[PDB]
Formats: C-alpha cells, sequence, structure tokens
RNA sequence: GUAACGGGGCUAAACCAUGCACCGAAGCUGCGGCAGCGACGCGCGUUGUUGGGUAGGGGAGCGUUCUGUAAGCCUG
C-alpha cells in the first residue's frame, strides 16, 4: 500500500512507516503535519486515481528533524580576460515519517 | 618589520593539492599542474548540474514509451489523453510505476483511452 | 472606463531603439508578463507600433 | 528514493527467429536493433544491455527497391595506397550473403565497447536451417 | 576609559589603495593604468 | 580514401497544401535561500523592483610580522 503527494513542488510516493526528506517546512520539531492532497492511491489491485484528486485521501506524517544539506562550490571562470569568482552553498530539509495514509 | 611567506605559503598550497586525490600522474603531485585541475573540475560541476536535469527526464520518457507500447499506445498519445481526463501525476512517479507496478500503469493507460473516444 | 490586457509575447533581443521605448511606456518588463491599460487612441497607436511582439485581450 | 537501474546480474533474454524473405533490407534492420538494444522493455538502461537473442534466416532473399539492386555499392579500403575496392549489391549476395544483414544492423547501433557487444547477439543464415534448437527460439513476425 | 577601549571616529581613518596584490582586490596586474602606452611608463608622463 | 544527405539506410524516411498531437534552453512558472535600490508606517515591518561582464570608477573585509594594554593571561 503506497500514495503519491506533491510537496515543495515535487511529487512523492511514500509507504507507511517510510522517512521522506522534503524542503523545509516552518513547523515545530515535533507534531504532525496533514497532506490533504493526495494524487492516486493503490492497495493491490484496487486503484484510485484522482482528477486530480482522490476524494477524501489524507495522509498523516510526523517532523522528525530540521537541518542543512551538504555543501557544494560554485567556481566560475573566464581564460585570457582576467576573471574569476567563488562561492559555497548549503540548502535547508525536513524529515518526515509516514504516520498513516487512508482514502 | 619584515615579514617572511613561508608558513603561510605551505598552507596554501596544502589545500589545493588536498582537493587533486585520484588524479593521474603530476596531477595529483605537483602544484602548477594540479591547480588548473582543480579549477577545470569546478567548471564541469557547475555545468553538469543543468545536465543532470536534463539526462533524468529523457530516461524517464524513454521509460514510458515502452511500458505504453506493451499496452497499445504511444507516448504521444499517452500524455495527451491524461491531459484530458485531468491527472496530474509527472514523468517521475509514472516511470516508477512502469516498472514496479504493472497492474496500476495499466488503470492508467484505460483512463486515458476513455479520455480520447 | 474600459481597460485592455496587454502580454509580451517575445524577446526584445535585436530590437530597433525605437521599439524598445514603446515597450517601456506600456510598462512590460519580460516576456509572459501582462499589464493594465485603458483604452484610448493614444495607447492603441503604440500597440500598432509592436504588433509583431505583443498580444491583446479586450 | 532514487530511480530504478538495472544490473546485468538480473537481466533476462529471450531467444526468437525471424525470416527475411521479400522484406525491404532498412525497415527490417531498424526493428531488429531496437530490441537489440532492449527500448522495447519497461528496464531500458542505457549503460546495460538488456536486449534479446535473435536468429535471421533466408538472408539471401531479402528485397530492395528502386535500381538498387544494381546501382547500390559497398566502399572499403585496404589500408595500402590505392587500396580502395568496391562491390555491387548483387555481387555480394552471390558471394557472402550474410554480410548484407550485418553491415545495415552494425550501423544502426551504438558505437563502443557496448555497442560491439550488442552485435554478438545476432545469428544470420543464407538458409532455413539452423541448430539452435536446444534454446527453443519462438516465431517473431518483425 | 582604558588603553584598550579607545576608538576612532567613523569616516576619519579610510585604508590606502595597494596595487597589484590579485584578481579579487580589482586592482590587479597593470594597476589602474590600462595597456601600452607613454602614461603606462615608469616616470611616463609630459609636462604642464 | 567512399568523400557535394554527418552516417546507416529511405520509393517515402522526398516535395506541395491543410490539420491535430508531442519533444526541445541556464527563457517562463512552482518550491526553498541570499543580497542591492526605492516608497510608505513605527533599526524594524510591508510593498515594488533589480543582481553576465574586459579597460576602469565606488563600497566592505580576511590573514602575516612588529609597538602599547602586559610584572596581565596560557604553557614540562
Ligand atoms: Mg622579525
Ligand atoms: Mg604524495
Ligand atoms: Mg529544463
Ligand atoms: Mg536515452
Ligand atoms: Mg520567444
Ligand atoms: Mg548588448
Ligand atoms: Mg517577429
Ligand atoms: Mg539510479
Ligand atoms: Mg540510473
Ligand atoms: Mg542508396
Ligand atoms: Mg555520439
Ligand atoms: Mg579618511
Ligand atoms: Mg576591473
Ligand atoms: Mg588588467
Ligand atoms: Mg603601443
Ligand atoms: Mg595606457
Ligand atoms: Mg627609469
Ligand atoms: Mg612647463
Ligand atoms: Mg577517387
Ligand atoms: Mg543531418
Ligand atoms: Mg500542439
Ligand atoms: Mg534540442
Ligand atoms: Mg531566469
Ligand atoms: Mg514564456
Ligand atoms: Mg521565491
Ligand atoms: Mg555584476
Ligand atoms: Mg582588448
Ligand atoms: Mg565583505
Ligand atoms: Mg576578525
Ligand atoms: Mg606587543
Ligand atoms: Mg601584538
Amino acid at each position: 500500500m503506497y500514495a503519491v503527494f506533491q510537496s515543495g513542488g515535487k511529487q512523492h510516493r511514500v509507504s507507511e512507516g517510510q522517512t521522506v526528506r522534503l524542503e523545509k517546512l516552518d513547523i515545530a520539531t515535533g507534531e504532525t503535519v496533514e497532506f490533504a492532497e493526495v494524487l492516486m492511491i493503490a492497495n493491490g489491485e484496487e486503484v484510485k486515481i484522482g482528477v486530480p484528486f482522490v476524494d477524501g485521501g489524507v495522509i498523516k506524517a510526523e517532523v522528525v528533524a530540521h537541518g542543512r544539506g551538504e555543501k557544494v562550490k560554485i567556481v566560475k571562470f573566464r581564460r585570457r580576460k582576467h576573471y574569476r569568482k567563488q562561492q559555497g552553498h548549503r540548502q535547508w530539509f525536513t524529515d518526515v515519517k509516514i504516520t498513516g495514509i487512508s482514502a | 618589520a619584515r615579514v617572511k611567506r613561508g608558513v603561510i605559503a605551505r598552507a596554501r598550497h596544502k589545500k589545493i593539492l588536498k582537493q587533486a586525490k585520484g588524479y593521474y600522474g603530476a596531477r595529483s603531485r605537483v602544484y602548477r599542474v594540479a591547480f588548473q585541475a582543480v579549477i577545470k573540475a569546478g567548471q564541469y560541476a557547475y555545468r553538469d548540474r543543468r545536465q543532470r536535469k536534463r539526462q533524468f527526464r529523457q530516461l524517464w520518457i524513454a521509460r514510458i514509451n515502452a511500458a505504453a507500447r506493451q499496452n497499445g499506445i504511444s507516448y504521444s498519445k499517452f500524455i495527451n489523453g491524461l491531459k484530458k481526463a485531468s491527472v496530474e501525476i509527472d514523468r517521475k512517479i509514472l516511470a516508477d510505476i512502469a516498472v514496479f507496478d504493472k497492474v496500476a500503469f495499466t488503470a492508467l493507460v484505460e483512463k486515458a483511452k476513455a479520455a480520447l473516444a | 472606463a474600459k481597460t485592455i490586457k496587454i502580454t509580451q509575447t517575445r524577446s526584445a533581443i535585436g530590437r530597433l531603439p525605437k521599439h524598445k521605448a514603446t515597450l517601456l511606456g506600456l510598462g512590460l518588463r519580460r516576456i509572459g508578463h501582462t499589464v493594465e491599460r485603458e483604452d484610448t487612441p493614444a495607447i492603441r497607436g503604440m500597440i500598432n507600433a509592436v504588433s509583431f511582439m505583443v498580444k491583446v485581450e479586450e | 528514493m532514487k530511480t530504478f537501474t538495472a544490473k546485468p546480474e538480473t537481466v533476462k533474454r529471450d531467444w526468437y527467429v525471424v525470416d527475411a524473405t521479400g522484406k525491404t533490407l532498412g525497415r527490417l534492420a531498424t526493428e531488429l536493433a531496437r530490441r537489440l538494444r532492449g527500448k522495447h522493455k519497461a528496464e531500458y538502461t542505457p549503460h546495460v544491455d538488456t536486449g534479446d537473442y535473435i536468429i535471421v534466416l533466408n538472408a539471401d532473399k531479402v528485397a530492395v527497391t528502386g535500381n538498387k539492386r544494381t546501382d547500390k555499392v559497398y566502399y572499403h579500403h585496404t589500408g595500402h595506397i590505392g587500396g580502395i575496392k568496391q562491390a555491387t549489391f548483387e555481387e555480394m549476395i552471390a558471394r557472402r550473403p550474410e554480410r548484407v544483414i550485418e553491415i545495415a544492423v552494425k550501423g544502426m547501433l551504438p558505437k563502443g565497447p557496448l555497442g560491439r557487444a550488442m552485435f554478438r547477439k545476432l545469428k544470420v543464415y543464407a538458409g532455413n536451417e539452423h541448430n539452435h534448437a536446444a534454446q527453443q527460439p519462438q516465431v517473431l513476425d518483425i | 576609559m582604558r588603553l584598550n577601549t579607545l576608538s576612532p571616529a567613523e569616516g576619519s581613518k579610510k585604508a590606502g589603495k595597494r596595487l597589484g596584490r590579485g584578481i579579487g582586490s580589482g586592482l590587479g596586474k597593470t594597476g589602474g593604468r590600462g595597456h601600452k602606452g607613454q602614461k603606462s611608463r615608469s616616470g611616463g608622463g609630459v609636462r604642464r
């Protein structure tokens, strides 16, 4: 049993009990978040396709952590033209655990 | 006030020679050759963060084509008919279902065929 | 009174310097940008000047 | 959740047999290269070989339209100065008809170590018999 | 007030220019002089 | 050395006309982060907009040696 939802401009296919990393959500680090749009729910040969959303489908999760990702480096170079530049980046995320999915 | 460059210059070179590990020959041993290698590796990485988003959409599409022709339809008619039925699933999720749930993918192909009849 | 929709559909790179001044007099800034101007003969005459890169919805 | 990739120690392959009697040379050779590569499967992976084995029978009865039977020409160089050779389509059918099917397919495949291994799965015969009955090939209507 | 607690007023101690110390400074290489003239040489220029 | 379709090959997989689909960029949209300028309300908030760059002009910083604070502080 899995379900598909949209969060952060992206779409995810999750199953009950999984840990999924998303873009940052401004919610404290201990409580429940509800995803009330579900694109499709499949439960072993019974499939519910939403047009565009499944009627009354809810996914329940629970935030686990906040943090920053791994660092990347940006390098810009122009040969024979006396130009150089460098920069670093580190991106925020949010971790949730899928608790219950039901139509 | 005479200043000596010995201690600072050594640390400034060790930093570059550490990013060149695994390079062939003088590219991991000699500062002059290794400095150019590290700069070129950073140019490629910037360019290849854009191409990653292209090479993966190209692979999802070529994988939805093969699964749809097993069901009697082409990629272009499958994408056109899913938009007329108001389905909003993207290419990344579709290529996942095509491999792991062959029966759920057939339920989408029937959905897209009815919207074209 | 009554107003019209104006949208920009093409780029401004390589245009005559007098075509760029007409876009600034309407307020269009990029491809897909939409503005809200009122219907007068003076506004219409500067839509006609750049009609090849502009779309109107009355 | 990264995208699925196929593994060479796990891919399942099949055996097929096709005969090329009265079939256009270039429209037959396009379907052959599509299945030697694996593009007909939902598990296609560009760096892994996921195709099938194919037997091609009756290679000398293939067809070409127009005046290609006498006007199509095959060139190659021997590596010595002035060593440019040539032969016509009907000349090569009389000398070794197998090379005609294989030259067409090989040009439609990728170039490299993986493209070369794809070619090794093709078996072409000029007649109507083959000695691969223990692999149990099944009939494909390309 | 202590010998390690007095600081000057703001805007009175601007730092000077240093020429030819890399790309990031904005004054490296030619040092603000341009290319290949009489005015780019050492001691170069014309009288009043 | 084929060598005046990039190649295989094509009797359409060529050309003309009409139509509906889809692919395709660092363009546009979605989500997260940073900074410059301008307005309006009490440094802060809201709102609008901008951020490719050689010669060259403006602003802000890192680290090295030596003097005071220091007969202080750290250290077998
Ligand atoms: Mg000294
Ligand atoms: Mg070493
Ligand atoms: Mg893109
Ligand atoms: Mg591909
Ligand atoms: Mg355009
Ligand atoms: Mg310009
Ligand atoms: Mg035009
Ligand atoms: Mg993968
Ligand atoms: Mg992969
Ligand atoms: Mg020919
Ligand atoms: Mg290539
Ligand atoms: Mg001053
Ligand atoms: Mg400069
Ligand atoms: Mg210079
Ligand atoms: Mg000169
Ligand atoms: Mg000069
Ligand atoms: Mg002199
Ligand atoms: Mg004088
Ligand atoms: Mg010759
Ligand atoms: Mg071409
Ligand atoms: Mg269309
Ligand atoms: Mg393209
Ligand atoms: Mg942009
Ligand atoms: Mg656009
Ligand atoms: Mg934003
Ligand atoms: Mg700039
Ligand atoms: Mg110049
Ligand atoms: Mg600074
Ligand atoms: Mg400091
Ligand atoms: Mg001292
Ligand atoms: Mg000191």
